[PDB]
């Protein structure tokens, strides 16, 4: 069934289970032509393929050629989605399968159940939770391999670079969709948050900076800040 | 002409034939049905006056043999029957004639209807469908379930309807997945008609067997199939000409029979939204789009 606030700790058992998002597959910049008539032009994308218990991101890149003489592509978007979740599930040896997947929008369970007839033990689940994997793209690392992409590759991170040797995945996937919501609200105020103080460096194999554990809860007490006030400002409360 | 009589009616009953039906009441002397045209199937049902749950009847088809129906007071069911005794049997359809004990088949001559509804309905392909071969008529009732529904219990009492699933092996080649999954054509043309029905005709006479058992025993699962078969169409962009015209005047006898009152449980509204509006074949219906218009704009 869907996955919603109350069977949320199902995501940090020992079932293997991966998230797919897929908003970032298809990216565009809209234009205006000499005519004056608007045109689009695709930008390389990623399918954000995650497993929230070990942090394993497999991050698929979708290069604009994938786009060439295609209709339909926001259509389009969501099969090509499947076929890669579905190429990735095969290409894992059977014991790193997962036993369920599931997708971050609701669109994506057809393509995706069609992709995986030949796994009929494998579940594909909707959920409720309004996850922000949408700015995935705000991680520089990730928009920087994304961009400079010449053709489809699939580069692997750990998204909760070395916090699981000192935090549980309860607590590191919290930090992540918390540093994510803010990165959506308030990309801007989000990264100055992060990177304001010059003496806490990015390792080169991480994505985010070598907080100390008492620099963490500072950060999440400001992120939180930034997002309440977000909130205030958008619905004038 | 035909005849198939009744050797009493115990129990108030009323009793269907094809689209028309009669009140008998607790032992009236009510012996049978006469004039019943040849050529076509048929279906004889009931619905008893203390079980409004549970209509139930008989496929028949009166040039494979003489049929009568009997009460079983064990069973509680008026029962069909064949008689093998061929002058034993014109003996007792011409008394009761004599006695004028029988009603008549009420058939308007302009009225094609009950043709419209089974034009490509077999009793050969019946009794696959329902599987009982020691009888040649065929038993269906509001609960009995099919095939499909009981993979997702009893198969002795099964309608073993053809399995349609639009997210299956069978329905999506490897390699093809967006392609078959959005335009069914190859799903409908090499896998079902040319592989497993053979020919147009056995998948229309499915689909109107399908419809009509839904309408007169309320069969959800038949229902169910009745639907799939017509999604199937319309969800394919390349469907044979011939095929598309037929359909049009299928669905528009079918759609005009109901009961008014059923339209709620009988049509499901997704389906007939994407079909007339959404498919493919959303401009090949045009009777069948004009009479649900007419008849159910609430449904649309």
């Amino acid at each position: 069934g869907a996955m919603n606030s109350s069977n949320y700790a199902e995501l940090f058992n020992n079932d293997i289970k991966l998230f797919v998002d897929d908003t970032n597959v298809y990216r565009v910049t809209v234009h205006k032509t000499f005519e004056g008539n608007v045109a689009t032009k695709a930008i390389n994308g990623c399918i954000f393929t995650l497993n929230p218990k070990t942090g394993h991101l497999f991050l698929k890149i979708i290069h604009t050629s994938v786009w060439a003489g295609q209709k339909r592509l926001s259509q389009l978007a969501k099969w090509k989605t499947a076929e890669e979740v579905s190429a990735l599930v095969r290409s894992l040896p059977k014991e790193e399968q997962p036993k369920q997947i599931i997708v971050t929008r609701k669109a994506m369970l057809d393509p995706l159940e069609v992709h995986m007839l030949d796994f009929p033990n494998i579940a594909i689940r909707p959920t409720e939770l309004r996850l922000p994997f949408s700015a995935a793209m705000s991680i520089d690392k990730l928009s920087d391999v994304v961009m400079k992409a010449t053709e489809p590759q699939m580069v692997l991170f750990n998204i909760y670079d070395d916090w699981l040797d000192r935090i549980s995945s309860y607590t590191a996937f919290s930090r992540l969709t918390l540093l994510l919501r803010a990165l959506k609200t308030n990309e801007e105020s989000a990264k100055m948050i992060l990177l304001s103080d010059p003496t806490i460096t990015i390792k080169s194999y991480h994505l985010w900076p070598s907080f100390t554990d008492e620099q963490w809860i500072t950060i999440e007490s400001q992120m939180r800040d930034l997002i309440l006030t977000e909130y205030g400002r958008k619905y004038n409360v | 002409m035909n005849t198939v009589p009744f050797t009493s009616a115990p129990i108030e009953v009323t009793i269907g034939i094809d689209q028309y039906s009669f009140n008998v009441k607790e032992n009236q002397p009510f012996h049978g049905i006469k004039d019943i045209p040849i050529g076509h199937v048929h279906v004889i049902h009931f619905q008893h006056a203390d079980n409004s749950s549970m209509r139930y009847g008989y496929w028949f088809d009166c040039r494979m043999g003489n049929f009568y129906i009997q009460y079983d007071p064990k069973d509680g069911l008026y029962k069909m029957m064949e008689e093998r005794d061929g002058a034993k049997f014109e003996n007792i359809v011409h008394n009761f004639k004599e006695r004028q004990m029988m009603v008549s088949y009420p058939k308007i001559d302009e009225d094609d209807t009950w043709y419209n509804l089974t034009e490509f309905v077999q009793m050969d392909k019946i009794r696959k469908i329902v599987r009982k071969d020691e009888n040649q008529f065929s038993y269906v009732d509001s609960s009995m379930t099919t095939v499909q529904e009981n993979e997702l219990s009893d198969p002795a009492h099964s309608l073993n309807y053809t399995v349609i699933n639009f997210k299956s092996r069978e329905a999506i080649r490897p390699g093809h997945e967006m392609e078959d999954f959005l335009d069914k054509s190859y799903y409908l043309n090499t896998v079902m008609l040319q592989g497993i029905f053979k020919n147009s005709s056995n998948y229309f006479g499915e689909l109107q067997f399908a419809f009509l058992n839904a309408m007169f025993f309320g069969n959800y699962g038949s229902s169910l199939q009745w639907h799939a078969m017509i999604e199937l169409i319309c969800s394919s962009a390349t469907v044979p000409k011939h095929m598309l015209d037929k359909l049009d005047e299928i669905l528009y006898y079918q759609i005009k029979t109901l009961p008014e009152q059923y339209s709620d449980i009988l049509l499901n509204e997704r389906v007939w939204n994407i079909c007339l509006y959404s498919s493919f074949q959303k401009n090949s219906l045009h009777n069948t789009e004009k009479i649900m218009e007419n008849k159910y704009p609430e449904l649309l």
